[PDB]
């Protein structure tokens, strides 16, 4: 029952979704051979919502691996927690993508695509009651940003009435590989508005300042901002995979958060990020965690307005002094709430603390000030788009320019409508 | 940090308190319709009390007390004070009342009035409404017919009551006045009394053998200064303080202010105010309330007081804002919401 | 005897449910495996407590309730907890997936594939009734299950019991408590289309009876057990009349004749009086005067709200344990003098009063200690309006702005039912204010 | 302040105290529901002719 379906395509979202993997194997009592070696059956209670119960009493990920070259999957296939995947739901082209979002959509991840979805297929069909999906990727490149978005459409066409959530890293000029990623970026994003539940904007530029200013890492590295999203997206699941105060499905928790249906990319954050054995106080985790230097949109939630707004907590503390907290935010905040959406501010705890603190905390924030990160890619895709740069990478697979017109324009409307209730 | 919000922007007092409580740099005022306040400057008509106390973890304060236009509506004070046995029919300090419709007490009202005339004593009446503002729908006659005759040309509901014939004029200048008291009542029911009232003067000679001219007969600061000719000889906007007031009295009658008048003036708020307590005291309530009130009072030529009318929502004396005003903000509002020698006298009960 | 059919709906109609038969069965001696010694009919009934339960060849006695959940998590622990054995599976049932807090999931698209299997399960109790009554429905307002499969199968039930009366508890949502946004929404539209198919309904507001557990039961953070233990109490209070011997409300339709005067306006305001913490070492017993003086205190009703600024059209006062009338009428003629009662021009200000000697029965380890009397109070008074205010405006101004309005209409449902349903509870409003102000 | 109606039993008592005196049919139930689950129906269709574009 409550069966989730994970789905991690191309580099970044196969090297994120097996730190996510580790970190929740880790929390569950799982070793890198799916057998259970844990203390709790606290850790058992919910296992199944993320992993299916082989004879032998292993445990297996409820999980697809998709890319369009081997490279990242073998390095999975090697990794630390590599053993544990199951080998069929490892789905692997040979010519990649070229960091072009036309041969993950269109040409060559069209040609696997079936394939992938004859695996959530089988996996789907073994759930006692699915849930719904969830897909890490990145959107400024090839496969995780085309053929991702590919994917989130067929699976919709086939299973219509499912939730389908995303973990999306969004490219930064800061932290980049090609300059292509904001055509990529903002191709996919029109997918994203349709065809979404919930989508977690997490910006590499945020989690680089993170790494570099909060962190005190020189040199971050792409494993270095891994360890910020597996972490986020471990604090973000929570209140599924153990007991705790919210009794929600998928589908209940985003008709709470999602008040209009474009409207559902969301600012995540957590705390604590610390440089180190120091107790937080409820008072600091609090006001840590509404503090946009522990949020990795890198938008100002001062520039706009909270439509909905989540908190879990994780570890043994007062609930009393967690309420009054979340009351003093709120006051000190009271203008970045909007009035028309009563209670739009709710937490959750969970006793459980992830692995290393003794307590932390996790914000899920549905802010109007996530346009700033719609403007910055529009910024940078008519940059380009205005001199018709770099589109016979695009061109040359069948795109024509019409597609960047009406994909421009869809994204300054999403721009346009985050404005107009910010405004309400 | 503390929030509260505006909803009466006509209030003078209350401009004044909101001012104060930002200059305090530990208040924020939020808008209009934002439940998550602390403090409510409510609207005069159709608070809406049923939504306040509910926003959790918020301790809300309201700066009317629900149910306490049964006191500061003429028709609704006259029937309270009949009605009720702590003030009863026979009251002493607030003069014969009926209320008459366009229940209804118009028989009864002939009928003192037939033993009135009949006996040869004084049979002046003043007729007046809630609903009747700026001194307009006010008229004062020694006929029957001609009062009954008024009230129904109006649309409103209206109270008939005895016209102080005997009232006490200061002199020189043959005038009368009348008494405005103001009394803050906290969250706790604290009856606080400000220790500086005002006397709202006429500045014209008293002419007990025409009515007519309602201007020596109404101590209204808009109608002396519409129509008063001598408005503000006497005294600046026709407006006397204490300090001027009590040293007339030990001058001209030998007495004082405190004993002649404020005592029956302490008696007859803590009379009002205790009646009702019962009825809306917020002491065991999820919000809680306080209110500003205004007491207006007649003097007779033997120093007796009466009771005239009691207002809801009174402005102050413009000289008096500041202190007032700051008065509110110590004992009604940071009462309950701390932050980082006194001009109220407190009538104990 | 004339038997009562109570139906839990959702999860907070289950829980409730579960915690009602758990202090019924205390009350009656019944033992979790359904025996009860007292009991020398076996197998056969006609006493008052078998108006709830009825009684196999074995000598168990059955509880004559179902269960629904649109998802099973809540009834599966129904399933394996302590009373187990008192319920047979036909009367447990289970969906697969919940109606997500949604109205318009629960009525139309859930709704409507279980609708009829609900109704077999209850056609089964009905079968075994000698003279069926009606129903008592619990539900809250909030959930996609308990708002919207509730206004369903009140529907259906005035279509295949048309001349049974059925009585609601319904759970009025607090933020303190929830974690949803939208029950605004679920709360108007299954008011408006519950209405006509109540004939009275006793709402509780989780924020009250949270309040209560925090202040007189020193619980810092209650959960919702704390809060089904007082709400269980509540319920027997004014459920005990129908299963024990008496001549006050000793059946459904005497609620309607003793409480409601005006069929839209049948939402009686329930105080409870005392609740007094177990753990307290030292408590002196509070007399009757004084327990029935706590009847006018808003800090014990089960909605928040300012009686002395409305008006009264009944009141019933239910007490349980050392009561004599002698001494209810002493503090009612003290409480009058001191308190502020009008009831309409048009109802005599009066009191139904109904005394049952045993005293309240509690849970062992539960929160509440044991007292020698208590009283629920069961009053129809115009202030219990403030509650549909307090909804109607929330409702106001998300729907203002159409918030959260597509998951609804993505159901099937058509934009036109909300205004429909909020243009009802504005006449509702509007009632309340001509009954209740001059 | 009078009593009336004063009822006596093992169980309890009950008495009266006076201080002052003074739809829809199941074919339209299936409507409701069949036309939902039109709308429903329909809004599926269009996004599965979405799809198909
Ligand atoms: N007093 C009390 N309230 C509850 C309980 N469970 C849920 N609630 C309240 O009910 C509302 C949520 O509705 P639920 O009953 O959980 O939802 P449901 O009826 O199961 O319908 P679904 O949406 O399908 O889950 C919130 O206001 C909760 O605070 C309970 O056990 N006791
Ligand atoms: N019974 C009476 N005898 C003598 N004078 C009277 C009287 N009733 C009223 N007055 C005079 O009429 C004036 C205004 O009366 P009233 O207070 O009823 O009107 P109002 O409510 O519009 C002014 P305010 O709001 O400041 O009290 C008083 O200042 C007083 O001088
Ligand atoms: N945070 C993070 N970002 C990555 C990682 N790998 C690539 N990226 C970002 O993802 C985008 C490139 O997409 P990538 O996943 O490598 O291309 P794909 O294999 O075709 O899907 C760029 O914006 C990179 O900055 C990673 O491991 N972590
Ligand atoms: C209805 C309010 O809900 C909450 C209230 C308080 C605290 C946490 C809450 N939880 C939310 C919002 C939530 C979600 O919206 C979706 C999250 C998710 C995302 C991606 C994949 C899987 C799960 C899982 C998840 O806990
Ligand atoms: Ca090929
Ligand atoms: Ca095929
Ligand atoms: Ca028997
Ligand atoms: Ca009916
Ligand atoms: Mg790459
Ligand atoms: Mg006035
Ligand atoms: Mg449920």
């Amino acid at each position: 029952m409550r069966e989730i379906v994970h789905i991690q395509a191309g580099q970044c979202g196969n090297q994120i979704g097996a730190k996510f993997w580790e970190v929740i194997s880790d929390e569950h009592g799982i070793d890198p051979t799916g057998s259970y070696h844990g203390d709790s059956d606290l850790q058992l209670e919910r296992i199944n919502v993320y992993y299916n119960e082989a004879t032998g009493n292993k445990y297996v990920p409820r999980a697809i691996l998709v890319d369009l070259e081997p490279g990242t999957m073998d390095s999975v296939r090697s990794g630390p927690f590599g053993q544990i995947f199951r080998p069929d739901n490892f789905v692997f082209g040979q010519s990649g993508a070229g960091n072009n979002w036309a041969k993950g959509h269109y040409t060559e991840g069209a040609e696997l695509v079936d394939s992938v979805l004859d695996v959530v297929r089988k996996e789907s069909e073994s759930c006692d009651c699915l849930q719904g999906f969830q897909l890490t990727h990145s959107l400024g490149g090839g496969t995780g940003s085309g053929m991702g978005t590919l994917l989130i459409s067929k699976i919709r066409e086939e299973y219509p009435d499912r939730i389908m959530n995303t973990f999306s890293v969004m490219p930064s000029p800061k932290v980049s590989d090609t300059v292509v990623e904001p055509y990529n970026a903002t191709l996919s994003v029109h997918q994203l508005v349709e065809n979404t539940d919930e989508t977690y904007c997490i910006d590499n530029e945020a989690l680089y300042d993170i790494c570099f200013r909060t962190l005190k890492l020189t040199t971050p590295t792409y494993g270095d901002l891994n360890h910020l999203v597996s972490a986020t997206m471990s604090g973000v699941t929570t209140c599924l995979r153990f007991p705790g105060q919210l009794n929600a499905d998928l589908r209940k928790l985003a008709v709470n958060m999602v008040p209009f249906p474009r409207l559902h990319f969301f600012m995540p954050g957590f705390a604590p990020l610390t440089s180190q054995y120091r107790a937080l106080t409820v008072p600091e985790l609090t006001q840590q965690m509404f503090d946009s230097k522990n949020m990795m949109a890198a938008c100002d939630p001062r520039h706009g307005r909270y439509l909905t707004v989540a908190a879990i907590f994780r570890g043994r503390m007062s609930m009393k002094e967690v309420d009054e907290q979340m009351l003093n935010v709120q006051n000190k905040n009271s203008s970045y709430f909007v009035e028309w959406i009563p209670n739009n501010v709710k937490t959750a705890v969970c006793d459980i603390p992830p692995r290393g603190l003794k307590m932390s905390a996790t914000f899920i924030g549905n802010s109007t000030a996530i346009q700033e990160l719609f403007k910055r890619i529009s910024e940078q895709f008519t940059a380009m788009f205005r001199r018709k740069a770099f589109l016979h990478w695009y061109t040359g697979e069948g795109m024509d320019e019409m597609e960047f017109t009406e994909a421009e324009s869809n994204m300054n409307d999403l721009v346009s409508e985050y404005q107009q209730y910010q405004d309400a | 940090m503390y929030t509260f919000v505006v909803r009466d922007e006509n209030s003078s007092v209350y401009a004044e308190v909101s001012r104060l409580l930002l200059a305090t740099g530990q208040w924020k005022r939020l808008r209009k319709d934002n439940p998550r306040f602390n403090l409510m400057l409510g609207e005069r008509n159709r608070l809406p009390f049923g939504r306040l106390g509910h926003e959790p973890g918020l301790v809300q304060l309201v700066n009317y007390y629900r149910g306490a236009d049964k006191l500061c509506r003429k028709a609704s004070l006259v029937k309270l004070i009949k009605t009720s046995p702590e003030l009863s029919e026979s009251c002493t300090w607030f003069p014969e009342s009926y209320v008459i419709y366009p229940t209804d007490e118009r028989e009864v009202f002939l009928a003192a009035y037939n033993r009135r005339r009949e006996g040869r004593e004084g049979n002046v009446w003043i007729a007046k409404s809630s609903a009747g503002a700026k001194g307009e729908g006010i008229l004062i006659s020694s006929e029957a017919s001609e009062l009954l005759d008024f009230i129904d040309e109006q649309g409103q509901v209206h109270v008939i009551q005895k016209y102080l014939e005997k009232p006490l004029l200061l002199e020189p200048g043959h005038r009368k006045f009348d008494i405005r008291s103001w009394v803050l009542v906290d969250h706790l029911y604290n009856i606080y009394l400000y220790r500086e009232g005002v006397l709202r003067t006429s500045s014209e000679p008293y002419n007990s053998a025409n009515f007519q001219d309602k201007t020596c007969h109404l101590t209204n600061h808009c109608i002396q200064k519409e129509y008063s000719k001598n408005y503000g000889r006497y005294e600046e906007g026709n407006e006397m303080f204490f300090e001027e007031f009590n040293q007339y009295l030990m001058d001209a009658l030998n007495t004082t202010l405190e004993n002649s008048i404020l005592l029956q003036i302490k008696h007859i708020i803590r009379s009002c105010l205790m009646c009702i307590e019962p009825a809306i005291s917020t002491k065991h309530l999820h919000y809680q309330s306080f209110q500003l009130f205004g007491f207006d009072f007649m003097v007779d030529e033997e120093l007796k007081v009466w009771l005239i009318e009691v207002n809801g929502a009174p402005a102050c004396a413009q000289k008096l804002y500041a202190e007032l005003c700051q008065g509110i903000v110590d004992v009604a509002i940071s009462s309950v919401f701390p932050l980082a020698t006194s001009i109220f006298i407190k009538l104990h009960h | 005897m004339r038997e009562c059919i109570s139906i839990h709906v959702g999860q907070a109609g289950v829980q409730i449910g579960n915690a009602c038969w758990e202090l019924y069965c205390l009350e009656h001696g019944i033992q979790p495996d359904g025996q009860m010694p007292s009991d020398k009919t076996i197998g056969g009934g006609d006493d008052s407590f078998n108006t709830f339960f009825s009684e196999t060849g074995a000598g168990k006695h059955v509880p004559r309730a179902v269960f629904v959940d649109l998802e099973p998590t809540v009834i599966d622990e129904v399933r394996t907890g302590t009373y187990r054995q008192l319920f047979h599976p036909e009367q447990l049932i289970t969906g697969k997936e919940d109606a997500a807090n949604n109205y318009a999931r629960g009525h139309y698209t859930i709704g409507k594939e279980i609708i009829d299997l609900v109704l077999d399960r209850i056609r089964k109790l009905a079968d075994q009734c000698t003279g069926l009554q009606g129903f008592l429905v619990f539900h809250s307002f909030g959930g996609g299950t308990g708002s919207g499969f509730t206004s369903l199968l009140m529907e259906r039930l005035s279509v295949d019991y048309g001349k049974k009366s059925k009585l609601e508890f319904s759970i009025y949502p607090a933020p303190q408590v929830s974690t949803a946004v939208v029950e605004p929404y679920n709360s108007i539209l299954t008011t408006h289309t519950t209405l006509e198919h109540s004939d009275c309904a006793f709402m509780v507001d989780n924020e009250a009876i949270y309040d209560i557990c925090r202040r007189n039961l020193d619980i810092e953070r209650p959960t919702y057990t704390n809060l089904n233990r007082l709400i269980s109490q509540i319920v027997s209070s004014i459920t005990a009349s129908l299963r024990f011997d008496g001549a006050l409300n000793v059946d459904l339709t005497e609620f309607q004749t003793n409480l409601v005067p005006y069929p839209r306006i049948h939402f009686p305001l329930a105080t409870y009086a005392p609740v007094i913490s177990a753990e307290k070492a030292y408590h002196e017993q509070l007399s009757v005067a004084e327990i029935t003086n706590a009847c006018f205190e808003p800090a014990n009703q089960m909605v928040k709200c300012d009686p002395r600024h409305g008006k009264y059209m009944a009141c019933c006062l239910l007490y349980r344990g050392d009561v004599v009338p002698k001494d209810v009428n002493a503090a009612i003629a003290t409480i009058k003098t001191k308190r502020s009662i009008q009831f309409v021009d048009w109802c005599p200000t009066g009191f139904k009063v109904g005394i049952n000697y045993q005293p309240p029965t509690v849970v062992p380890g539960g929160d509440l200690a044991k007292v020698q009397r208590a009283v629920c109070m069961l009053s129809n008074t115009t202030a219990i309006a403030e509650a549909w205010a307090r909804l109607d405006h929330k409702f106001d101004l998300m729907y203002a702005k159409r918030a959260f309005v597509h998951w609804y209409v993505g159901e099937g449902m058509e934009e036109g039912e909300f205004s429909e349903a909020r243009e009802d509870m504005a006449a509702l409003e509007k009632d309340y204010e001509e009954v209740g102000v001059d | 302040m009078e009593v009336i109606e004063l009822n006596k039993c093992t169980s309890g008592q009950s008495f009266e105290v006076i201080l002052k005196p003074p739809d829809p049919s199941l074919e339209e139930i299936q409507k409701k529901l069949e036309a939902a689950e039109e709308r429903r129906k329909y809004q599926e269709a269009e996004l599965l002719k979405h799809l198909a574009e």
